[PDB]
RNA sequence: UGUCAUUGG
DNA sequence: AGAGTCCAGCCAATGACA
DNA sequence: GGACTCT
């Protein structure tokens, strides 16, 4: 049903919103890949960015970056 | 002992070569090509009236290099090899990127 | 067993004599240097002592057919038959018949070994640890059904790595290692 | 033995990038100012246009492809290629 | 990495595939909906995740789908790793 | 050839961890139906593996990972 | 879109 | 002891033909 | 034409 939980969001940045205003462009992408949809049951309706914890390694892919981000995920 | 033995295969993994140093010259040529911000000391615009391979070798010298290379199940910077050992392998690629014209 | 196929064997049980007072030895001809064998044959039993040169110590070795084995232990005696087998059987006693064709110690293809300690199969344990978690690297396999498990083998020590010391012709002796897996 | 001559009709058909960003924007401008640029990938929008005046704007990600220009790194090699000093990568010369 | 961009689809020729975790084919987009027919008529609503690979290896994967072995990809949700700063290590010898 | 426990042929995979798109760049028709019928599930770590998905091989500069620390871009 | 013939390194 | 099965370098270039 | 395998 709807819980509140701590987890990680895998999402994928272009490398040119490696920039001063990254953050925005990691809240645009979480908000845009995993907030309002249905993944597997579980469906997330708003989605906190937890930023008082270390920011793990991006995984560079190809052409992109991988990054998994820690947020407060409130499932429904 | 065995913990001698992994003592000495963690000092071991400090060692760099051309590989390590060539692909991560070439992680932060390509992230810095498509758009990524240069992480330099004294930001400017003058820092984009130079080339690119000067900007990169700027960033590993001055310890600002953003990549992260895993190796040995360790996680290295740039400067977390042998001094030495970047100065030997850097001093033979600019050599041999100024025979090229590019650096 | 005939007349020819037992003196073979005696140059075996120098190495298996030498195991037995020393299980870290290293294997390999210049053990024979050390001892000095006798033979008495019979199509029954043939009796072979093994004398080491310095140390005066005899072992007398009862080796059998696989058919016809009537052992009773002499005095100085092995302490276990060693029988010679039709094929390869897993045992280190029962050698076959295959392995006494030719005289096998003194070949420039004979090995040299050792088994390795607590100490050096710790060393060798923690080198092949690739430094990422619990992920191990194999040494390459080698069975138990084989001339050099079969010297190598003591009762209460388990036999899971053999060091070999290979000819190189550029370096002089190269470290290779073995594990030695199950048969049966 | 570092360089490699090519003829003029190779480097009146191969093309070479010249990628967007900060460093490089104002010489894709100029080249394109000069009609010098043979063709134009939009990441964003994800297609390759060849350009034989439209409108086109340079965003970071995108490139553009001129004629190859003299000192870049082309592979070349002679077959069969029995072993890796067959197939090198020198500089171009003209 | 340039054996990689060699042997790979042009950079120009690249399109957003997604292939099904469950079943291995390429998922389908309905009216803007990625979906996997053989999944929604299964009963089963499975991961699509996206894929860069060539055109022919499609073709291949699709073409030994057709004599009958089904391949399934599995990708790697790999745990978030984090660099922590290491100790200096001096390599020259000691005279 | 001896790294196994028995000498082994250049022209066979006998016993040897190869895996089944090796064996089939390799040569051998009935590579993927004898891994369809034994039901395998294996690794992409080789050169003829990594070349069919499009990933780096772990030769040379592909033989280490590759991360970005976005630490000191989010710190200014 | 594939065969056959001839030729090159 | 004898048949089945698969294997026989790489990269080209022209022309004719179905 | 020739090597490996099942019969
Ligand atoms: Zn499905």
């Amino acid at each position: 049903s709807s819980f509140v939980t701590n987890g990680y969001l895998s999402v994928t940045l272009e490398p040119h919103e490696l920039t001063l205003d990254i953050k925005t462009n990691i809240r645009n992408a979480v908000y845009k890949t995993y907030l309002h949809r249905e993944i597997s049951g579980k469906m997330a309706k708003k989605i906190e960015i937890r930023e008082d914890v270390e920011l793990p390694l991006g995984e560079i892919v190809n052409n992109s970056v991988v990054i998994n981000v820690p947020c407060v995920i409130t499932y429904a | 002992i065995g913990n001698h033995i992994s003592a000495l295969k963690r000092r071991y993994t400090r060692r760099i070569s051309l590989f390590e140093i060539a692909g991560i010259i070439a992680e932060s040529y390509n992230l810095l090509q498509r758009g990524r911000l240069p992480l330099v000391s004294e930001f400017s615009d003058e820092t984009m009236k130079q080339n690119m391979l000067h900007v990169i070798i700027q960033e590993i010298e001055e310890g600002s290099c953003p990549i992260v290379i895993e190796k040995n199940g360790e996680l290295l910077s740039v400067n977390d090899f042998d001094k030495d050992g970047l100065k030997f392998h850097l001093d033979y690629i600019i050599k041999i990127w100024k025979l090229q014209k590019r650096y | 067993m005939n007349q020819y196929n037992v003196k073979y064997l005696a140059k075996i049980l120098c190495l298996k004599t030498e195991i037995a007072r020393d299980p870290y030895a290293v294997i390999n001809r210049n053990v024979l240097l050390r001892y000095t064998t006798d033979i008495e044959y019979n199509d029954l039993v043939t009796l072979i002592t093994v004398r080491h040169k310095i140390d005066s110590m005899k072992t007398v070795f009862q080796v059998f057919n696989e058919s016809s084995i009537n052992y009773t232990p002499v005095d100085d005696d092995y302490g276990e038959p060693i029988i010679i087998t039709s094929y390869l059987q897993k045992g280190h006693n029962k050698f076959p018949v295959n392995f006494l064709y030719i005289d096998v110690v003194i070949s420039d293809l004979f090995p040299s070994f050792v088994r390795l300690d607590t100490t050096e199969t710790n060393i060798v344990n923690s080198v092949l640890q690739t430094g990422d978690g619990k992920k191990t690297l194999r040494l390459p396999k080698m069975l138990e059904t084989e001339i050099v498990v079969k010297i190598l083998y003591r009762p209460n020590i388990p036999l899971k790595i053999v060091r070999f010391f290979r000819n190189n012709m550029v370096t002089g002796v190269e470290i290779a290692d073995r594990s030695v897996i199950s048969v049966a | 033995v570092n360089e490699v001559g090519m003829p003029a009709y190779i480097r009146n058909t191969l093309t070479e990038k010249i990628f967007v960003n900060a460093f490089t924007v104002d010489k894709v401008k100029q080249l394109l100012a000069s009609n010098q640029v043979k063709f134009y990938f939009n990441k964003r929008l994800n297609q390759l246009t060849r350009i034989r005046k439209n409108k086109i704007h340079l965003l970071p990600g995108d490139w553009v492809e001129v004629a190859v220009q003299e000192y870049t790194s082309i592979i070349f090699g002679r077959q069969p290629s029995l072993h890796r000093y067959n197939v090198i990568a020198s500089s171009i010369r003209a | 990495n340039t054996i990689t961009e060699v042997l790979k689809d042009s950079e120009e020729d690249y399109q957003d595939v997604y292939v099904c975790e469950n079943c291995g084919d390429i998922a389908a987009q309905i009216k803007g909906i990625n979906t996997c027919l053989r999944c929604s008529k299964l009963n089963l609503s499975p991961l699509l995740t996206k894929i860069d690979t060539t055109h022919v290896s499609k073709v291949f994967l699709t073409q030994m789908n057709a004599r009958g072995v089904k391949v399934k990809l599995d990708f790697e949700r790999r745990p978030p790793s984090f660099y922590k700063p290491l100790d200096k290590v001096d390599l020259k010898p000691s005279f | 050839l001896c790294a196994s426990y028995e000498p082994e042929s250049v022209n066979k995979f006998k016993f040897g961890a190869a895996s089944t798109l090796k064996r089939a760049t390799f040569g051998d028709n009935k590579a993927l139906l004898n891994a369809a019928l034994h039901k395998k599930s294996e690794p992409i770590n080789d050169n003829s593996s990594c070349h069919f998905f499009s990933k780096v091989p772990n030769i040379g500069t592909g033989y280490y990972k590759y991360f970005i620390d976005l630490g000191l871009l989010m710190r200014m």
